[PDB]
């Protein structure tokens, strides 16, 4: 996925979980949540981008 | 929200005011860069850039 | 009432101070001006506790803190110099650059600064030491931040349209074998202290 | 060949250059050194197109461009001096401190009694002229940022335990007091009409 497309979609799914309640309800910016999560997962070697 | 609305606020104040209102607003998303905007759109229409 | 130092000399010297260095390949006027009045420059710098080093093969001039009595701690202690001392990783990049510089200087002779490099080539080399955060964009951000900092010390032009930069010759004097050996000994000392 | 400029002289000169200023009551020895050696000092400045103006009563020396006004340029340009344009808030505070320095000089004389004030009273006036950034503590933060930037520009001392400050004499010598006064007129004008 091109990075921007990926992060936007991620922010979308994260909204499915602000509609959830049991893990980190974003109420400031789901897009910001997507950014931070992508940062972490890259940091965990999960996802590497060329 | 309308082009006229945004132009009105723009004359009222800078993009600072724009994004402050967007925070206050709903059903709206600013994008101080085009690529992010385009990602958002392609998200909302289930279509690739092609 | 009082005499004026040659306005052209004043121009050349104040410009060369602004840049900290001056290249024939760019402003041969001021460069030759200094060449004609080097002792003038020297006298001028003596109140300032500065000096002119010269490298005419590379068509370079560059100020340099007077060593006579500047604090033994470091020439960087000088009140009037402003930019902060070079640091480790920066010196690492410096080493890489100097290597490329000398290589191309052989390939093309020790003339003007056509010493061009492509950024992508640095990414492999620097990747070995600082590692790999597994995101090409992240490492480019890192690399460009470094390069920027270097251009703050005047050693490198920022990327052009073709993401190529030319190595400022001032590096070689920053990276003459004497500095290399001194810093290398200090690096071995640090390895010893850490071990 | 040339013997070294007296270490005292170069020391005082480097102080003056770093801060563009010298104050007797704070650093009397450098001030006196320059006083005994003004010809040599200006000669040192002579190549650089620099010079010092003096104010014995306020006890200050300050650097200044030696060149004449518009001899070969529409607007004077000195390579070693960037003509920074203070943003709105800084200019506003500058005008306030200018008139306050004037008023204090009326209340205590010029120079012999440096201008002083408690920061508290300034916060309301400046907030009135500026616009709340979000809280009174935010007013304190912004004002302290401004005070720090002034102090860096040699214009104020730090706010002490009582947040009392000393306004530096260079404000008295500032270039365009009339433009700042006109800006203050604009400010009070705007405040008066908007109610």
């Amino acid at each position: 996925i091109p990075l921007e497309e990926a992060i936007q979609s991620l922010s979308s799914i994260l909204i499915e979980h602000v509609s959830q309640e049991q893990y980190d309800i974003n109420q400031d910016n789901p897009f910001l949540q997507a950014s931070r999560e992508l940062r972490e997962w890259i940091k965990r070697r999960l996802i590497v981008e060329r | 929200q309308t082009l006229e609305h945004w132009l009105n606020v723009y004359h009222e104040g800078g993009t600072r005011l724009l994004r402050q209102m967007e925070k206050e607003a709903i059903g709206l998303w600013t994008y101080p860069n085009k690529k992010q905007y385009l990602a958002r759109l392609r998200d909302f229409f289930e279509v690739g850039e092609n | 009432s009082e005499t004026r130092t040659l306005q052209k000399i004043r121009e050349a010297t104040q410009e060369l101070l602004k840049y900290g260095l001056l290249e024939e390949a760019s402003k041969p006027n001021l460069y030759r001006i200094v060449l004609s009045h080097p002792e003038e420059v020297t006298r001028i710098l003596e109140p300032l506790d500065l000096d002119i080093g010269i490298d005419e093969i590379r068509g370079l001039l560059y100020v340099k803190v007077r060593l006579d009595e500047t604090p033994a701690q470091d020439e960087w202690a000088h009140p009037l110099v402003r930019r902060q001392r070079l640091n480790l990783e920066q010196s690492l990049l410096v080493a890489i650059l100097r290597q490329h510089f000398v290589a191309w200087e052989q390939e093309s002779g020790t003339g003007a600064s056509q010493a061009q490099i492509a950024i992508d080539d640095l990414l492999p080399q620097l990747q070995i030491y600082l590692g790999d955060p597994g995101s090409e964009s992240k490492e480019r951000t890192r690399l460009l931040t470094l390069l920027d900092q270097l251009k703050g010390h005047g050693l490198v032009t920022s990327p052009d349209a073709h993401e190529r930069i030319v190595i400022r010759p001032i590096i070689a004097h920053l990276a003459d074998p004497i500095n290399l050996q001194a810093l290398l000994a200090w690096l071995r000392e640090q390895i010893a202290q850490q071990t």
